[PDB]
């Protein structure tokens, strides 16, 4: 179990924890959360009391380096840092655990709900959708823009999604023009799974990233992107069964998860419609069709 | 974006652009088989792909034989147009290929637009008019080589015949479409107005009558007439 301990709280937030949150109060004596399960990513997270503009935060995983947060009084943010000396980083944190001045990850231990969101991800293909190699943790906020999104301004600081356009060269045969604009399955299949991403654990991790994204932080264009790669599988007549039985549990516990008053923002109408009742997979989704019924029968 | 009344006389600027209307080219016969159910008989049908300024009509005749064995003919009907219209557009040289194509149903937009990826210069537009060119059947030349054809064809025609000699373009478009709408509206009195007569015929190269200037205020005159009736004769006015 990983700690990721803070220099000080000098401004009043709520710090997230993947699916937790709490407010800290402005100079209350808080260093950082502690008993955090190895094995996943995580994401921590913040809002500030002021201003609730600007939801950011950090992905990384424990295994990969000693991470610490201090608030930068300059560019007025609480940032990630990574600690090289292993020795001294330690000493720092089991004194502020004798003091009892971190809040535990408070997991239940019948919940897999976090692994359940992030089965598929992985640190390393996050790090290529955010480009910043100095750094073994993963910076996003809610006014980040996508690559897809920059085609239609700072390379820097986007967010490279793989970009998936139905209308486009690269979507459509020459000379199978309806047929694959009405059946996706040779650009899911062949363009995405074989050619792009490898394998489909891959498409799922992109998915589950860009969900994550787009719930944690507002981010527009990571809602797009989850979407689209949705739209991509239901629109495919032909899918590996055990793709589809997959996807209809990663949807699950992100249907389960969405904070219901976020639903109106969060969730496309038309995707979700097209997917559960017009597309070829609209009989293959048996848990999601029946948790957006139940929880969200109003979207439909 | 879409074309209606504000932007009209865009139609006549010197941008080419192409009419496309779908509404002819899959065409059929609605009958009953001798176990008393319906069936469909398909007839030849065509793509109407006009342009308004110099009034070139590509007439793509539809044969029945592209339905032969297939499904969901009304959706592979707007596919087909789609081909037809891209085939046509990569057939002309690139100073004839058009900046815009309009069409005339909504349902063509994204089967056009895929069709078309290669041209992405060529903007793809709906409109909000209700032009009325699925009456292209009543003119009889044209209906006369779409029924006649045993395979697919192009037939090339200028549907102002030698108008644009004496008027212009968007005077020409306004008479096509008041004679257009009329004959949608009610066919038999719409083509009694236009040949009734002995001494105003049809040349062999033209579509419509040889009407003088004077002829044709008469005419579009009597198709107002009847347009504004068959509009009472339906709403009771
Ligand atoms: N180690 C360390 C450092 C700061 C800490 C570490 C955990 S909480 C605050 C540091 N090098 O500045």
């Amino acid at each position: 179990m990983n700690t990721v301990p803070f220099t000080s709280a000098p401004i009043e937030v709520t710090i997230g924890i993947d699916q937790y949150s709490f407010n800290v109060k402005e100079n209350q004596p808080f260093h950082g959360i502690k008993d955090i399960p190895i094995g996943h990513v995580h994401v921590i997270h913040f809002q500030h009391a002021d201003n609730s503009s600007m939801r950011y935060g950090y992905w990384f995983d424990c295994r990969m380096g000693n991470f610490y947060i201090q608030y930068d009084p300059k560019d007025g943010l609480y940032k990630m840092m990574e600690e090289r000396d292993g020795a001294k980083f330690e000493n720092i944190v089991h004194n502020f655990k004798e003091r009892q001045m971190m809040v535990s990850y408070p997991k239940i231990d019948e919940d897999d709900t976090w692994y359940n969101l992030t089965e598929f991800v992985q640190m390393d293909k996050i790090r290529k959708i955010v480009r910043k190699d100095e750094n073994q943790f993963s910076y996003v906020d809610s006014s980040m823009t996508t690559v897809q999104e920059n085609e239609l301004s700072d390379p820097a600081h986007s967010l490279n999604y793989t970009v998936i356009n139905f209308k486009s060269r690269e979507a459509i045969r020459p000379g199978h023009e309806m047929e694959d604009f009405l059946d996706k399955s040779y650009y899911l299949n062949t363009v995405m799974l074989q050619g792009i991403f490898k394998n489909s654990s891959n498409y799922f991790g992109e998915l589950q990233f860009a969900f994550l994204n787009a719930m944690f932080f507002g981010n527009y264009g990571s809602s797009l992107q989850w979407h689209a790669m949705i739209e991509l599988i239901c629109s495919s007549a032909t899918v590996p069964k055990h793709m589809l039985d997959k996807l209809d549990e990663i949807l699950y516990y992100q249907i389960k998860t969405l904070p219901e008053q976020y639903s109106d923002i969060l969730l496309n109408e038309r995707v979700w419609n097209i997917c559960l009742y017009s597309s070829f997979q609209k009989n293959s989704l048996h848990n999601t069709e029946k948790i957006m019924e139940n929880k969200y029968p109003e979207l439909l | 974006g879409a074309m209606n009344s504000s932007n009209y006389a865009e139609l006549f600027n010197n941008d080419i652009k192409l009419f496309v209307d779908d509404t002819n080219v899959y065409r059929v016969t609605v009958h009953k088989t001798f176990e008393g159910n319906v069936a469909t008989k398909a007839i030849n049908g065509c793509i109407f792909t006009l342009n308004p300024k110099t009034g070139h009509l590509f007439l793509k005749i539809i044969h029945t034989s592209v339905w032969a064995g297939q499904k969901r003919l009304s959706q592979l009907a707007k596919w087909k147009t789609a081909e037809e219209v891209s085939a046509l557009v990569r057939s002309l040289p690139k100073e004839e290929q058009p900046k815009q194509i309009i069409v005339t149903r909504k349902a063509m937009l994204d089967p056009l637009e895929v069709h078309m990826l290669d041209f992405p210069n060529i903007a793809i537009r709906p409109t909000e008019l209700r032009l009325p060119f699925s009456a292209a059947m009543s003119i009889d030349k044209l209906s006369d080589v779409v029924m006649k054809a045993t395979e697919p064809q192009m037939v090339l025609f200028n549907i102002y015949d030698d108008w644009l000699d004496r008027i212009s373009s968007y005077t020409a478009f306004s008479r096509l479409t008041l004679l257009l709408r009329a004959l949608k509206t009610n066919e038999e009195s719409a083509k009694m107005i236009l040949l009734s007569d002995p001494t105003i015929t049809i040349k062999s190269y033209h579509l419509w009558p040889s009407f003088t200037d004077e002829q044709w205020i008469t005419i579009e005159s009597q198709m107002r007439d009847l347009i504004l009736t068959e509009y009472g004769r339906k709403y009771n006015v």
